[PDB]
């Protein structure tokens, strides 16, 4: 996990857990210990940048979109939505995985790709209820979650996003 | 400066009696006792007036928890010892030390966790896909703070009521520096 | 006692 | 020769040692443990994708020969096989041949088994279905 | 049992790449050469 | 309760039918079964429970439930018990249940 | 093995009175009476496990709980008991429950 | 509870009674008469275990 | 002929490597089979177990350690104390690694 993060190609805890069979508690405690060790030998003996921070959600979006087979235009829109999604306090505390998945789902229905949430959550191993629950929060601020140029050109209109 | 004092929520105090107990006897003759040796090696007992729980071990050691005040824990521990006395066992109130105090509060404004995790990297650990709260390990006093986006702070690790106040007064400035919007 | 694991072809 | 190999030989090779059987015998230590297990992994059909490349961040996209030459990438496709995982169990009564029975666990998915370099202008390459104009668009020489 | 670890795709990928990058047909020499592009007839 | 009566008849019928073998092992006569059955029945109807065919320490008339517990848990003041295959007596009235749920708040 | 708790119920108490009354009469052996009770546990356990489908729920306030030797003990005060229909108001209901998983 | 905790000396096998008797004998500074043994185990008459000890 | 996959290459590769999906297979989950079962046991009084071992030893004149712990179902720690107090183990003999009752009480 540290090695992936240092290379700017960071992965998620679940993705690494798919190969190495270790439950979450031991994983977290070991990671905290090793980070302290690296920091300790960075001062006495660099190590981290803006990347070392846990969330760094923008890095996950390109791979998650690839798993769904979306075009690059949707991926860029998802990155913009996820980047601006941190201004909302009702969602900012959520896990970076959900922040990226809900942003991807918002754009999937914005460009009208026929992929249902039942498969988006099944592909990225995220509960469908969580996806739709988060989508509701990412509906009161849609004007701030869509790139101005895309709406200006005419590629996407905000009336294609269903409203509850 | 802050004007807000954190409120204590739990006090884990340990007491000794200097005598060996028979846990089965305590479980059968105590009002609210739950002795299951297969899982744990103590009889779990509760009382209602201070609302505290006690883990009474076979070596005469007691672990009272749940009290909201330093003195309330003493009253709870004393009553637990008295209950053991009324059973017949040789039980005397003895060394009472508070081993942990937990306090909670709220600064009343959102906090950018990504900031503390970056500016303060030698103390703070922020892994938000495991726990939604940042973990700040203050070095003096040695107390652990759980900082959340909603602006709620949890203080745990203090052994007296002074350290928990001292920690918060030392963490308010760095928390205010990272106020979102 | 056997090797408790063997391959049949 | 390459078309024959990809079309027919790949399937034949995997259908030679497809079956792997691991037998866990009785191991008589107590009469509550007298069952003998048999785990079997079998390989089915093999599938091949179009040429593709996976980047460092984990995104996979179609690769064309022009980009591979410039980016020092290998022009290759992926290989997938259907794998069936069966488990039988039988009661090992002493001094008798066993009657292995399927114990209601027959899992049956595609497994990635590596990447196969693709010869250009072959059935599995992107340029076999390309016209002269298409080759010019792809920066390939007719 | 993790099927993702039981089958190492790197085995097929490296063996074919190494044998084709070099001429070493194993794990015969000169089986693969850098194609001449000096002229069309070449 | 008709169900309570029906089960009670089943229980007593099983006991008298099953105990015959051990009685012959002890060499006691057949009539003792009838006396045992008779006295037992008269006691049941005498109880008049249901209709029939015939401080910090621990220190009929008391309501009592005797059963089995499948799993019991609590959440900080709230106890939830999943009971099964029990018999209860309330206000001189008896009931039988295959399953039961207890939801009490420990004040 | 089967639990002996049912002897505290109405049917068990009546059986004890009957057998002991016969014991006083001298017409039954004491050990034979024990044999009756051991088989009594079997039949009561079997019939209750197989020949009932009613479900009842009780809601109230715990005045005292306790656990020891795989036997829970609750005392629910001011509780409402519903069977399958009609609610029953109870001032003090004492519950004794043994483990569902029979201890061999 | 302690009184009921004490177990009748009529153990499953005679060997166990001898084992406890030997253990009790060794924990004495000086030799103990038969009377002390008879006080330990509720067997006043000539018991086989007593012979087995000899 | 071999079958060529016409799906998007990224979609076909979503099952491979470090994937967000978790395996739902129950095949060869040997670790799960025996790791699931686990229960602790409290040391019972010596006065009762000591007698229990003698009836057991009367049954068979040679008891293995694994079999003994299974029958007693007690921790090996306490169980060792009583076993050494009553029985002895012959390691170099043909019946190696097997406890047998001491001759003092066996010869009776």
């Amino acid at each position: 996990l540290i090695g992936c993060r240092r290379a700017e190609v960071a992965r998620t805890f679940k993705e690494i857990q798919s190969l190495i069979h270790v439950k979450t508690k031991e994983f977290g405690k070991t990671l905290n210990i090793m980070k302290n060790i690296l920091r300790g030998k960075s001062e006495d003996g660099k190590i981290d940048t803006d990347n070392m921070s846990g969330a760094q959600n923008l890095t996950y979006i390109p791979r998650f979109c690839s798993h769904l087979g979306l075009p690059m235009q949707v991926t860029t829109s998802a990155e913009y939505t996820a980047k601006k999604c941190k201004e909302i306090k009702e969602i900012a505390g959520k896990s970076p995985i959900t922040i990226a998945v809900v942003s991807i789902y918002l754009n999937i229905l914005l460009f009208q790709i026929p992929i249902t949430a039942a498969k988006v959550g099944q592909t990225l191993q995220v509960t469908e209820g969580t996806i739709k629950s988060g989508y509701k929060i990412l509906y009161e601020h849609r004007d701030k979650l869509v790139d101005p140029q895309l709406i200006a050109n005419g590629v996407v209109s905000l009336d294609n996003l269903p409203g509850v | 400066t802050s004007g807000i004092v954190p409120t204590l929520q739990n006090i884990v105090a340990t007491v000794t009696l200097g005598c060996r107990l028979d846990l089965k006897t305590v479980a059968l003759h105590a009002r609210n006792a739950e002795y299951n040796p297969k899982r744990f090696a103590a009889v779990i007992m509760r009382i209602r007036e201070p609302k505290t729980t006690a883990l009474i071990f076979a070596s005469g050691k007691m672990v009272v928890t749940g009290a909201k005040s330093e003195d309330d824990s003493k009253l709870a521990s004393r009553k637990y010892a008295r209950i053991i006395q009324k059973i017949g066992f040789a039980a005397k109130f003895t060394d009472f030390k508070i081993q942990n105090i937990v306090g909670s509060c709220d600064v009343k404004f959102p906090i950018r966790l990504e900031g503390l995790a970056f500016s303060h990297g030698t103390f703070s650990s922020y892994e938000p896909e495991l726990f939604p709260g940042l973990i700040y390990r203050m070095v003096k006093p040695k107390i652990v703070l759980l900082i959340f986006v909603s602006g709620k702070i949890v203080l745990t690790g203090a052994k007296q009521r002074e350290e928990i106040y001292q920690a918060f007064e030392a963490i308010y400035p760095v928390l205010s520096e990272f106020r979102k919007m | 006692l056997r090797r408790k694991t063997r391959q049949l072809k | 020769s390459f078309n024959q190999f990809v079309d027919y030989t790949l399937q034949d090779i995997i259908c030679e040692d497809s079956t792997l059987i691991l037998e866990q015998l009785a191991q008589h230590t107590t009469e509550s443990d007298n069952i003998s297990r048999k785990y079997e992994i079998s390989f089915g059909k093999i599938y091949v994708t179009k040429p593709m490349v996976n980047e460092s961040d984990g995104v996979t996209h179609a690769l064309y020969p022009q980009e591979a030459r410039l980016r020092n990438l290998t022009y290759s496709s992926g290989l997938f096989v259907d794998v069936k995982k069966r488990t039988y169990e039988a009661i090992d009564v002493p001094g008798r041949e066993l009657k292995y029975e399927l114990i209601a666990e027959e899992s049956e998915g595609k497994v990635f088994i590596g990447r196969l370099p693709i010869m250009l202008r072959s059935k599995n390459c992107y340029l076999s279905e390309a016209t002269e104009s298409d080759l010019y668009k792809l920066k390939e020489c007719p | 049992f993790n099927m993702k670890l039981a089958i190492n795709a790197k085995t097929i990928t490296s063996g074919l790449k190494y044998a084709l990058a070099t001429g070493n047909w194993g794990e015969r020499a000169g089986v693969s050469q850098v194609l001449n592009r000096y002229t069309y007839s070449s | 309760n008709a169900e309570a009566s029906r089960v009670y008849e089943i229980i007593v019928e099983s006991v008298v039918n099953e105990v015959r073998e051990d009685f012959e092992n002890a060499g006691i006569d057949e009539q003792t079964l009838q006396d045992l059955k008779n006295i037992w029945q008269k006691k049941l109807t005498e109880t008049k429970v249901t209709t029939f065919s015939w401080d910090y320490l621990i220190s009929p008339d008391e309501n009592l439930m005797l059963c089995l517990y499948d799993k019991v848990t609590r959440t900080k003041a709230r106890w939830k018990c999943s009971l099964k295959d029990g018999v209860v007596t309330i206000n001189r009235n008896d009931y039988t249940f295959q399953k039961a749920q207890v939801e009490a708040e420990w004040v | 093995g089967y639990y002996e708790l049912y002897r505290r119920s109405t049917i068990g108490n009546s059986l004890v009175d009957a057998l002991d009354t016969l014991i006083s009469d001298g017409r039954i052996e004491a050990s034979l009476a024990m044999r009756v009770l051991e088989t009594f546990d079997k039949v009561v356990a079997e019939t209750l496990k197989d020949n009932t489908q009613s479900k009842l729920t009780v809601k109230g306030n715990l005045d005292t709980y306790g656990f020891c030797d795989d036997v829970w003990t609750f005392i629910v005060k001011n509780c409402q008991v519903t069977v399958e229909q009609s609610v029953i108001s109870v001032d003090k209901l004492r519950i004794v429950a043994c483990n569902s998983k029979k201890s061999e | 509870a302690l009184q009921a905790n004490q177990t009748d000396i009529s153990k499953s096998h005679d060997s166990s009674k001898l084992l406890w008797a030997t253990e009790y004998i060794q924990k004495k500074g000086k030799p103990v008469l038969v009377n002390e043994l008879l006080d330990y185990l509720s067997m006043k008459k000539d018991d086989k275990v007593i012979e087995l000890l000899k | 002929r071999i079958t060529t996959l016409d799906e998007t290459v990224g979609v076909t590769m979503s099952h491979t490597g470090m994937s967000m999906r978790s395996d739902n297979s129950n095949f060869l989950k040997v670790g799960r089979e025996k790791a699931k079962s686990n229960i602790k046991s409290i040391r019972m009084p010596k006065k009762e177990i000591l007698d229990y071992l003698f009836k057991l030893f009367d049954e068979y004149d040679y008891w293995s350690l694994k079999g003994l712990k299974e029958r007693t179902r007690q921790p090996e720690a306490h169980l060792k104390e009583c076993l050494d107090k009553v029985a002895t183990l012959v390691k170099k003999g043909p019946y190696a690694f097997k406890y047998t009752l001491r001759p003092e009480y066996k010869k009776l």
